[PDB]
């Protein structure tokens, strides 16, 4: 923001926003997968108990 | 006097105050393009060389 | 497609295509996770039956 003016910095800000959004989406996808795995593990543990 | 495109001149500017306003406010500068920096923001930045 | 020429509409439609495809992919991934959960639940239901 400091170096460039809004007109030409909007594209860079959009690029970074896209990158970070995709990274967070992948992170939450992996989190959901691991949460399903641990849910299955917890169901098995409850059955064993 | 200005040098030829070959054997071009090179001047190192360091340890001084850069008043880019007196540079932008020149009339005959019909072409003024900056990369990675906006001319309006030059007066607020600082560089290593 | 109305207020822009086709050459620039190409790069302006790249964004819409990629964004809506990413949205549909996210939806399909969430639905796959939910379908795995429902499959586990259905297996448990059949075992209990």
């Amino acid at each position: 923001l400091s170096r460039l003016d809004p007109p030409e910095a909007e594209v860079q800000i959009d690029r970074l926003i896209t990158g970070r959004l995709q990274s967070l989406q992948t992170y939450v996808t992996q989190q959901l997968i691991r949460a399903a795995e641990i849910r299955a593990s917890a169901n098995l543990a409850a059955t064993k108990m | 006097r200005f040098a030829s495109v070959y054997a071009w001149n090179r001047k190192r500017i360091s340890n001084c105050v850069a008043d880019y306003s007196v540079l932008y406010n020149f009339a005959p500068f019909f072409a003024f393009k900056c990369y990675g920096v906006s001319p309006t923001k030059l007066n607020d930045l600082c560089f290593t060389n």
